């Protein structure tokens, strides 16, 4: 009965400062809330950095220190380092339970950024013998490692069928990620325009069909 | 040398109940309480209870007070949580975390969490169907679905391409899982040159092979 809010990601470069954010819905953040701050690295492993507002765990590099500042919890990294991208959640106490954050996806600049290759492709006819359609979205070598898929059919804004996988990281460490949009062999035949929208660090790539 | 030890995957069917264990080595269980937390790849965590080994005291997040059940077992160390009447929205991974509750007040030490499936499917073997353009370099790709259990293995020309592959994680769309690969080929090779998918799906032991024709 409380939210915590982080922000979503952040990209930051190899030697910079970076703070990360952690909000109540309730009121200010205060040391009664004892804000703990936990890392996620790829193959889902946790280890938690920091503990009742300001302790670091043992082993947990001195680079990271938490704080309050204003009315929320913060996690600076001081010299973030390319060890360093993952991500990032708070967790804050209230009297009898704990309510963890969204998550903030960290990105240290390991290299340079990469936009994405996106690629859609319509039903094969092996598949609309089903009495099924899905357009199947892939979106590979991107980098920073966040995306935004929207699809659209026939100028709208579709909202259900979609599913998006987890970005997923590459060898060359860039990021892939496919999204899929299942229509009924009927409803295939009845729209005409079909799209996926993919945004990436700032720009907009758009990859449309036409049945 | 402190560690968590849950056991990586578990199946069960809907309706029935898990025991999902945690044993933990390499410190005093009794100075530390353990926690339980659900993550929904996509989605948070979510807090599910905690437990105090030395009296079996547990204090739960409302909203599980009927799905979680936490029990301790001192003498052999171990944690554990039972999750009643699962149903497919169940499926997550469920990890054990310690918390230093007499010390500093975090969450130092994590499982590595138990990827709970809960599915009514039997073992399905998958349905490839080709994935070719419609309009340099070309990405051709390979549908891979409904099937079960997981894995499939996917390769291009039986293992000759191997660069620029890219096999995307799965799904679980209505008990059975759907994957996708892809390949960007020159513009020179296809369709000039044959692209052949293979998929081989061990549970079921088939073995599909699929070209990437123009459609």
């Amino acid at each position: 009965q409380a939210v915590v809010t982080q922000e979503s990601a952040l990209t930051t470069s190899p030697g910079e400062t970076v703070t990360l954010t952690c909000r109540s819905s309730t009121g200010a953040v205060t040391t009664s809330n004892y804000a703990n701050w936990v890392q996620e690295k790829p193959d889902h492993l946790f280890t938690g950095l920091i503990g009742g507002t300001n302790n670091r765990a043992p082993g947990v590099p001195a680079r990271f220190s938490g704080s309050l500042i204003g009315d929320k919890a913060a996690l600076t990294i001081t010299g973030a380092q390319t060890e360093d991208e993952a991500i990032y959640f708070c967790a804050l106490w209230y009297s009898n339970h704990w309510v963890f954050g969204g998550g903030t996806k960290l990105t240290v600049l390991g290299q340079p950024k990469s936009s994405p290759s996106v690629t859609l492709f319509p039903p094969s006819s092996e598949e609309l013998e089903t009495n099924k359609a899905t357009l199947v979205c892939t979106i590979t070598d991107f980098y920073p490692g966040v995306v935004t898929v929207d699809w659209k059919v026939d100028g709208t804004p579709v909202t259900q069928g979609m599913e998006t996988t987890q970005p997923s990281k590459q060898s060359n460490n860039k990021y892939m990620a496919s999204s899929y949009l299942t229509l009924t062999a009927r409803a295939w035949e009845r729209h005409s325009s079909y799209s996926c929208q993919v945004t990436h660090e700032g720009h907009t790539v758009e990859k449309s069909l036409s049945r | 040398q402190v560690q968590l030890q849950q056991p990586g995957a578990e199946l069960v069917k809907p309706g029935a109940s898990v025991k999902l264990s945690c044993k933990a080595s390499g410190y005093t269980f009794t100075s530390y309480w353990m926690h339980w937390v659900k993550q929904r790849p996509g989605r948070g965590l979510e807090w599910i209870g905690r437990i105090d080994p030395n009296s079996g005291g547990t204090k739960y997040n409302e909203k599980f007070k009927s799905k979680a059940t936490l029990t301790v077992d001192k003498p052999s160390s171990t944690a554990y949580m039972q999750l009643s009447s699962l149903t497919s929205e169940d499926s997550a991974v469920y990890y054990c975390a310690r918390y230093d509750y007499y010390g500093s007040s975090y969450f130092d030490y994590w499982g590595q969490g138990t990827t709970l499936t809960v599915s009514s499917a039997k073992t399905t073997p998958p349905s490839v169907y080709p994935l070719a353009p419609g309009s340099s370099m070309v990405t051709l790709g390979c549908l891979v679905k409904g099937y079960f259990p997981e894995p499939v293995t996917v390769t291009w020309n039986s293992g000759s391409l191997s660069s620029g592959v890219h096999t995307f994680p799965a799904v679980l769309q209505s008990d059975l899982y759907t994957l996708s690969s892809s390949v960007t080929v020159p513009s020179s090779p296809w369709p000039s040159e044959t692209v052949t998918c293979n998929v081989a799906h061990p549970a079921s032991s088939t073995k599909v092979d699929k070209k990437i024709v123009p459609r």
